[PDB]
């Protein structure tokens, strides 16, 4: 049972890491010539659930 | 539904920077006056006349990705909802077969 | 006049695509280019008579 | 006057579209707390399993 | 990011300061441009002034 629970919230966090992978690419990707490219709000936030290093 | 929300949110604030854009440049018009510098003659063209989307057309396709937001925003709060009487459902039910 | 006219619509033609359709004022600074056209005309013609 | 028409036009919709935007990132944060909600219930539903 | 990758990092970091910038540098260009071209109404008016002596 205690191996269980290890095993769902590491996966869980795999999963995060996945997604975030998957963002951050993009990011990376994302350059002057884009087609998706606009002006957005509040962009310098602190979105509530912040976490640091 | 998430990723449907975000896209719907990523086609509300593109016409929101188009807004912005057109707001920063006529302002900046309005600002203009008879004695002001920074005025010239540029040469008449068809640049000053282009065509996408007319004003009753502007309107038009602003009160209607507003509205599809807002057809978004209700989906998700209907999904809310289901979720929460899934999950009471859900505990409730499996605890009476635990007993 | 000339000047703050072809300048007003030099920066509004800079607009994003979906916006830059046409306004009241563009037409009204459109009309007027043609009546400030005609009162230089006159005003021409008045000094070469004088 | 007609200029400053505009800008007041161009200001509303802008002000429309600033709430309508912060509706739905409201909505999506609370509808990603249901989902991880829902997470830890798939999560829960494996010991009784 | 969802829950707790949402992380305020050195990328963030880079981008905000970034924007902070580049709105700043967009002001020191119109500001430059404005000055320009106040030059260039002077330039205007002095070659008139030349017109009507010559």
């Amino acid at each position: 049972c205690l191996l269980q629970e290890a095993r769902q919230q590491l996966n869980a966090d795999h999963r995060g890491k996945m997604e975030t992978l998957d963002i951050d690419r993009g990011c990376l990707s994302l350059n002057l010539k884009s087609p998706n490219i606009s002006l957005k709000i509040n962009p310098t936030r602190v979105p509530s659930g912040s976490t640091t290093l | 539904q998430i990723r449907l929300n975000r896209e719907h949110k990523e086609t509300c604030e593109m016409g929101w920077s188009d807004k912005v854009e057109a707001y920063n440049i006529d302002e900046a018009c309005c600002r203009y006056h008879n004695q002001s510098t920074d005025v010239q003659f540029y040469p008449h063209s068809a640049k000053f006349e282009e065509s996408a989307s007319t004003p009753e057309t502007w309107a038009k396709f602003t009160q209607d990705n507003l509205y599809g937001a807002e057809r978004e925003r209700l989906a998700s709060v209907n999904l809310r909802e289901l979720i929460e009487c899934i999950l009471q459902d859900t505990a409730e039910d499996l605890r009476l077969q635990c007993d | 006049p000339l000047k703050v006219a072809q300048t007003r619509l030099y920066q509004r033609s800079h607009r994003p695509n979906v916006e830059l359709c046409r306004d009241t004022a563009q037409f009204r600074l459109v009309s007027e280019v043609e009546e400030l056209n005609v009162s230089l005309a006159t005003l021409r013609e008045k000094l070469l008579e004088a | 006057k007609k200029v400053g028409e505009h800008l007041q036009d161009t200001h509303c919709w802008k002000s429309e579209l600033q709430r309508h935007v912060e509706e739905l990132v409201a909505e999506t944060d609370l509808l990603l707390a249901q989902k991880q909600r829902l997470e830890r219930a798939l999560d829960a539903t494996a010991l009784p399993f | 990011r969802p829950n707790v990758e949402l992380c305020r990092d050195q990328a963030q970091f880079g981008l905000t300061d970034e924007v902070h910038q580049l709105e700043a540098t967009i002001a020191a260009l119109k500001q430059k441009l404005a000055q320009a071209q106040d030059a260039l109404d002077a330039l205007y008016k002095h070659l008139a002034r030349l017109q009507a002596d010559i």
